RNA sequence: CAUGGAAUCUGUGAAUUUGAAAUCUUCGUGCAGAUGCGAAGGCGCUGGCAAGGGACGAAGAGACCCUAUGCAGCUUCGCUGG
RNA sequence: UACCGUACUGCAAACCGACUCAGGUGGGCUAGUAUAUAUACUCAGGCCAUAGAAUCAACCAUGUUAAAGGAACUCGGCAAAAU
RNA sequence: AGUCAUAGGUAGCAGAACGUUCUGGAACAAUUACGCUGAAAACAGUAACAGAAUUGAAGCUGCUAACAUAAGUAACACUAAAUGGAUAACAUGGCCGUAAGCCCAAGGUUUUGCAUAACAAACAGUGAAUACGGUU
RNA sequence: ACGUCUAUUGGACCCGAAACCGAUCGAUCUAGCGACGUGCAGGUCUGACUUUAAUCAGGACCGAACCCGUGUCUGUUGCAAGAGACUGGGAU
RNA sequence: GGGAUUGCUGACUGAUAGUGCAAACAGUACUGUGAAGGAACUAAUGAAACUGGGCUAUAAGUGCGCAUUCCACCAAUACGU
């Protein structure tokens, strides 16, 4: 009877007819056109004139090997 | 005057109307969507999309 | 398995404005997808030999940033970005008509496709690699030029 | 303004008569080719006829003339 | 009616439904001629009849709201060209073209 | 007289209706106004284009009247209730 | 100095009317004769695809002209004409 | 096995049978049937004895599906107008021009581009870098 | 007891109402209200203010954009389950 | 009373039947603003309406796959293979 309880059922409904969006799915793909959906980003900041200003410390940081040439692991194992 | 064209189209008023948070916000809009889960309907409200 | 959730429109308008994270932690592991499309094949040839374009165009997943794909080519490609383009993308809409006719409907997974513009590396710099003729010339001969014929039907024989 | 009965397949055909195409007691064949039209119509090369041979005109010869080319 | 004369009242004719004609005309000679080894200048057309084809079935809309139909209607047609004992009267007299002109 | 339908040809291409029909006229008869019964007579057969007297043309199992253990709403010095 | 929109259509064959539906659909910009965004012709620009082909049917719709009269028509000058 | 008597029927009442599906009695169609007739009818020609029935259909302006009739009939008349052997690029003519032009909004959501048929949707396309609109 | 036929209670041979009682969803059509924003070509008349002057009023008048639908005609399984043409009414 | 496994359970039904659904995606397509309503579709065989033409005018065998019971290993108490 709860408001988290409903949509928790809806969500296990919807965990069923899962995966490469089939049937109505394909028009309700449509919705990010229409209603400014926002996707799965991460802010880095804050607007306050209305000039963006991005964090420094929010900027994306790839803690990248020092070197993976000559490596001695490959993606693949042989048989 | 004809008639047949009552279905203006918006999509705000569309969601502020049939959407998830004007069912959840009632209790007995909460047991239209539990009969909805309960029918097996694959779109329970207007708005729903992934 | 989990997966993809349902969201809804008033869902995201009443609980909006995801806020910015109190701490960035530097990425082990990450999860970021990038692949090409076609080139042509004298680009093809421009990427055999030492390895450059200065326009390549990328499919990603829509939950990317240009700061995230100039960092990511600049970490582990080492290459020089100087600006990304994004364009968000639907999935095609693609039709299998089954046993019995139902036309089944599917949709491609949204993609981003970002427009990366390089620069050149270290002393390279030579391979930008590009008479005259007046521009009221130009005019002139594409205003007497013959006219773009209209678009034929698909049922019509010319 | 509206049948009352249903018709017949006897009635329906009687009535049907008008629909019917009268047959053509005439055709002019070109021997050559083997094209079929009226007496009356052009059915060469320049008419619609993909197996003309040009044999179904079997004398043109008209060398002179002398005129003035406006250009 | 003959070949020739069966093909002559098809070609005489501005009717969609003739080069049907005409093609089906054209397919029973062929296999009269070389499938089998039937003589030419002597077939008649002996059989020919209309039998029905599958629709497509359509919809078109009157007014005040009732439906209507556009069904697309085939049919099938079966050519039988028998070979007769002597080469018959050719039904249409042929005379010369406008071409034919001294 | 002008324009656009209609009428001719080519191409696309419905629906109302429909017990089965190979459905004449007059007079009479008849659930009382007969294409179908009786008497007499007429009629080569089938259509296109027109007109609509008939087929109690078609279109609504409700125009009006009556009936229901009928409903509904309204009215009141009809009845009963806080 | 990020994220979302950016194709195409938008008096319409792409929106709302079951339709390629003669209906309904908000705001803005604009040249000359010329003078008002009215009216006639035109600029920039666009269009002459969604049935075609001839011809003297009757009849129907929409109009032009009509001798002498003139509401005599008709329930009623309705409709046309007229200013 | 020879004589007599009875046999029009609506509503209604009584009696005798035919057929369909399934089951019990161990199994009645593996390799089919097909001389075309028989019977008063329902019907029969792949048992029979009993039993259990969602058991028999021209007939409810019944429901579903298919196929006809009207009928190749009506319609393809709101508009600017087309012509040259092409829904032509070229030429000629015409129509709108406070729109039938241009730019957006709402809404639609790929309807957008490519082949002198073709094997082409399976392929492409929307770039914020002017203090563009939003998010505040 | 079984079999058959009636009878009673059940929806009780089948199909068919108008209904009545509850509690879901609907003001994207339409009626009213509320908040914010936008629009009203061209002229005409009257009253007022200021005038070396680029201001206001009238449920004013004629008339486009726009709103409505008086009369006639067409249409009546229509272009349209209420439309079109011409006249019309309002248009600070 | 309710929710899932098993039924050498069924004189229950067999694709207009049986659940609304035996099916690649049935509470789907589609209808409606919405609550809500809500289909059709198995594999062969191919009846009738309908429309053209013609005419008339030996209740058996043999193979596989299991189940029952024997056997011999068994957890050694229901059989475990
Ligand atoms: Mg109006
Ligand atoms: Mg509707
Ligand atoms: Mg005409
Ligand atoms: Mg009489
Ligand atoms: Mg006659
Ligand atoms: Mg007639
Ligand atoms: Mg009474
Ligand atoms: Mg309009
Ligand atoms: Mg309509
Ligand atoms: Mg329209
Ligand atoms: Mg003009
Ligand atoms: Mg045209
Ligand atoms: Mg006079
Ligand atoms: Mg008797
Ligand atoms: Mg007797
Ligand atoms: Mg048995
Ligand atoms: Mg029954
Ligand atoms: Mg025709
Ligand atoms: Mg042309
Ligand atoms: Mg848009
Ligand atoms: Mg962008
Ligand atoms: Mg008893
Ligand atoms: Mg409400
Ligand atoms: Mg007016
Ligand atoms: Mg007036
Ligand atoms: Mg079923
Ligand atoms: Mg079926
Ligand atoms: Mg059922
Ligand atoms: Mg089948
Ligand atoms: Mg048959
Ligand atoms: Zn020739």
């Amino acid at each position: 009877i709860g408001r988290e309880a409903v949509v928790d059922l809806i969500q296990q409904s919807a965990a069923k007819q899962s995966g490469i969006r089939k049937g109505w799915q394909v028009k309700a793909a449509t919705w990010v056109k229409r209603v400014h959906v926002d996707r799965g980003d991460v802010k880095v900041g804050r607007l306050e004139g209305g000039e963006f200003q991005v964090l420094p410390h929010l900027r994306p940081r790839y803690f990248v090997p020092a070197d993976l040439d000559k490596f001695q692991l490959k993606p693949y194992v042989e048989v | 005057g004809n008639r047949g064209n009552t279905y203006q189209p918006s999509r705000r008023k569309r969601v502020n109307r049939h959407g998830l948070e004007k069912r959840l916000s009632t209790p007995q809009g909460r047991e239209v969507l539990l009969r909805r889960l309960r029918k097996g309907r694959w779109r329970i409200t207007v708005d729903s999309f992934r | 398995e989990q997966e993809t959730r349902l969201r809804f429109v008033s869902s995201e308008w009443r609980s909006g404005r995801p806020q910015p994270p109190e701490r960035r932690i530097p990425i082990c592991f990450p999860n970021i997808t990038l692949q090409m499309m076609k080139l042509t094949p004298e680009q093809m040839d421009q990427v055999k030999e030492t390895g450059w374009l200065r326009e390549v165009a990328f499919k990603t997943t829509p939950d990317v940033t240009k700061l995230e794909i100039a960092a990511f080519l600049q970490s582990v490609y080492g290459m020089n970005v100087e600006r990304v383009s994004t364009i968000n993308y639907l999935g095609r809409r693609r039709l299998a008509i089954s046993r019995n006719g139902k036309r089944l409907w599917w949709r491609e997974d949204d993609w981003k496709k970002a427009y990366v513009i390089f620069r050149p590396p270290a002393g390279q710099e030579h391979l930008l690699t590009r008479q005259q003729r007046p521009v009221i010339e130009q005019i002139r001969e594409a205003a007497r030029a013959p006219r773009l014929p209209p678009r034929p039907y698909p049922w019509e024989r010319r | 303004a509206t049948p009352k009965k249903k018709l017949s397949l006897h009635r329906r055909g009687n009535r049907r008569v008008w629909y019917w195409l009268k047959r053509k007691t005439e055709v002019a064949k070109c021997s050559y080719c083997g094209a079929l039209s009226g007496r009356n119509q052009m059915f060469s090369g320049a008419a619609g006829n993909s197996a003309c041979t040009g044999q179904c005109v079997e004398q043109a010869p008209t060398p002179p003339a002398s005129s003035y080319p406006a250009e | 009616l003959p070949y020739p004369d069966a093909v002559a009242q098809c070609s005489l004719v501005p009717h969609k439904a003739a080069r049907y004609m005409l093609q089906a005309l054209e397919a029973a000679h062929a296999d009269a001629t070389e499938v089998k080894g039937l003589d030419a200048e002597r077939l008649v057309v002996g059989t020919v009849f209309v039998t029905r084809g599958a629709y497509e079935p359509g919809i078109s809309y009157h007014s005040k709201g009732r439906p209507g139909s556009k069904t697309f209607h085939r049919s099938h047609i079966r050519v039988v060209l028998n070979q007769a004992a002597e080469r018959p009267a050719p039904f249409a007299r042929i005379v010369a073209p406008l071409m034919s002109r001294r």
